[PDB]
């Protein structure tokens, strides 16, 4: 496998208090840990409510009990119903 | 149209600004 | 700086009740698709012009760059639906939405933006590269991009539009990168 | 490339519609008839080189996958056709069409 | 101040890209998904990105280090989410019944 | 499809189908199924035999589209095959589904 989020992550940690310049490792521990976090909810997901589909409520179940991550989908579903309303 | 070549420069300037040297650690 | 106008979506009422196989065997750059939306989709091309007639015999006019032209595109419309066989009058012309864009010559930061003015703008970046700025007494919808461009929608006439951009040009002057 | 076609399908038809109309009760001969008349008439029109031959605009019609528009362009996914063109006639089983309106 | 609008900056407009989540997921499905999963799916990667990151800061600011962020810091920060649950694995069937 | 009908091939079929009629050796309600047979035919026999491609950039004046069935006046067009080009004026392109 390739790296698909080296330069993308730069930019997140940066926005977390990180550095400007993080170190290649600690880049490469972050995609790591991304790609294991989707692979888990999407096997969860497609177990979970409709079998062999991932749906946006499945996904909402999943995180029902984080607040921070469940507080985060709702809004953007919420604006993204706004933005099409405006356009 | 406006939509199209836009949404390119939010992440133009992130890689401009953030991650300029390369840094390693052991 | 003056926004020039890019759309203008206007509505017409023709009063008479159309059916619209016949409409759209015998007019040209008529397209009818009923198992996907239920009107007539009728483009000129003098004036780059189009219109979907319903049955009811309302029409929706979209495309001009003008009052004048919205107009003379509906009665062009209107003729047109006429010389066919049907007795149609028109009776009401109203312009629904007025749209504007224009470019303010430099750069625009954003993030300051959204913290002074939190409660009139929502601004998400990964949803849209663009922030919605909701003016509370023109009523009009911005979107103001950082490379310049504030696009101006959501209004009936053209004052409005105007009076919207010489109110938020201040503001955007203090902004600017 | 047009009469490989045109012979095999009427051939074809008429191997059909033989127990079609001796179904519906009519002689070999009224068969032969249909046959013999009607390359008579593709001698008549005059158009392809052939057999019995030797023994009004440019219209394409086909079918289509999609038509595709763009601001004013148009893309035709055309499939299927035989052309009519300049007087004489051409197959085709694709066509890719750009359009400027 | 000068750091703290650059800072938020990145804050906002930073995210994975939605051309490649779409492969990414639609490579575990077999299928399809939507445009609305994969909206979801690349919001709650950027929080959870966001959990590490604000929970490795605090193991660096515990111990004796500066803002550079070691590997250190960040197996640290995996251990210290899991011990509270945060970080889900499907593949251990645990029982707390003894 | 009964779209073909209005080709050569379905031309010299109707009038010579016609022809018959007319010295009574045939009947209606017997051409019916000569033509259904006989579309049913060029239906299996035109997305089998020719396997070719023709390719064309045009210059659209009117369109027109109903009940599933698009139709085209084109102006001054050139056709393509390989080493093989057709000028021509004015062309309509009929097209069912």
């Amino acid at each position: 496998r390739k790296r698909l989020f080296s330069k993308e992550l730069r930019c997140m940690m940066y926005g977390f208090g990180d550095d400007q310049n993080p170190y290649t490792e600690s880049v490469d521990i972050l995609e790591d840990l991304v790609i294991e976090f989707i692979t888990e909810m999407t096997h969860k997901a497609m177990s979970i409510g409709r079998q062999g589909r991932v749906q946006v409520e499945d996904i909402v179940f999943l995180i029902r009990k984080d607040p921070r991550k469940f507080a985060r989908v709702k809004d953007l579903l919420t604006m993204n119903e706004e933005l099409k309303r405006a356009r | 149209v406006n939509l199209s070549e836009e949404s390119a420069r939010i992440l133009a300037t992130n890689s401009e600004l953030v991650g300029t040297l390369t840094r390693s650690c052991k | 700086i003056v926004p020039q106008l890019q759309n203008i979506v206007s509505t017409v009422n023709l009063g008479c009740k159309l059916d619209l196989k016949t409409i759209a065997l015998r007019a040209r750059n008529a397209e009818y698709n009923p198992k996907r939306f239920a009107a007539v989709i009728m483009r000129i091309r003098e004036p780059r012009t189009t219109a979907l007639i319903f049955s009811s015999g309302k029409m929706v006019c979209t495309g001009a760059k003008s009052e004048e032209q919205s107009r003379l595109a509906a009665r062009k419309y209107a003729r047109v639906v006429q010389k066919l066989g049907f007795p149609a009058k028109f009776l009401d012309f109203k312009i629904q939405n007025m749209v504007g864009s224009c470019d303010v010559k430099f750069p625009i930061r954003l993030e300051g933006l959204v913290l002074t003015h939190q409660q009139f703008s929502s601004y998400e970046p990964e949803l849209f590269p663009g922030l919605i700025y909701r003016m509370i007494k023109p009523r009009i919808v911005l979107l103001i991009f950082v490379s310049g461009k504030v696009v101006l929608t959501g209004a009936k006439v053209r004052a409005e539009i105007y009076e919207a951009f010489e109110n938020i040009y201040p503001i955007l002057k203090g902004f600017r990168k | 490339t047009v009469p490989k076609l045109y012979r095999s399908v009427i051939e074809d038809v008429i191997n059909d519609v033989r127990d079609i109309f001796l179904d519906d009760g009519v002689d070999e001969q009224v068969l032969m008839e249909l046959k013999t008349l009607w390359e008579n008439k593709l001698m008549q029109s005059r158009a392809v080189d052939g057999f019995h031959s030797e023994e009004t605009e440019n219209v394409v019609v086909c079918q289509y996958d999609k038509i595709h528009r763009s601001k004013n362009k148009w893309k035709f996914h055309l499939k299927d056709g035989i052309m009519n063109l300049n007087g004489r006639d051409y197959i085709f089983s694709k066509a890719i069409g750009d359009a400027e309106w | 101040s000068e750091e703290q609008l650059n800072r938020y900056e990145m804050y906002r407009r930073s995210a994975f890209p939605k051309a490649a989540i779409k492969r990414l997921i639609q490579s575990i499905t077999g299928t399809s998904v939507s445009q609305n999963v994969v909206i979801a799916m690349s919001g709650i990667s950027k929080v959870f990105v966001g959990e590490v990151v604000e929970e490795a800061l605090d193991v660096c600011e515990k111990w004796g280090e500066m803002p550079p962020l070691q590997p250190k810091h960040m197996r640290e920060a995996v251990r210290r989410l899991k011990s509270k649950g945060q970080i889900p694995n499907s593949k251990h069937k645990k029982i707390i019944f003894f | 499809y009964q779209l073909y009908r209005n080709t050569t091939l379905g031309n010299s079929l109707q009038e010579s189908l016609d022809e018959l009629i007319q010295s009574q050796q045939i009947t209606p309600q017997l051409a019916l199924q000569v033509l259904l047979q006989f579309d049913k035919a060029i239906n299996a026999a035109l997305a089998q035999r020719v396997r070719n491609r023709v390719n064309f950039r045009g210059s659209l004046n009117t369109y027109r589209f109903c009940d599933n069935v698009w139709t085209f006046v084109l102006n001054d067009v050139e056709f393509r095959e390989v080493t093989e080009l057709i000028k021509v004026d004015k062309v309509k392109i009929v097209a069912c589904d």
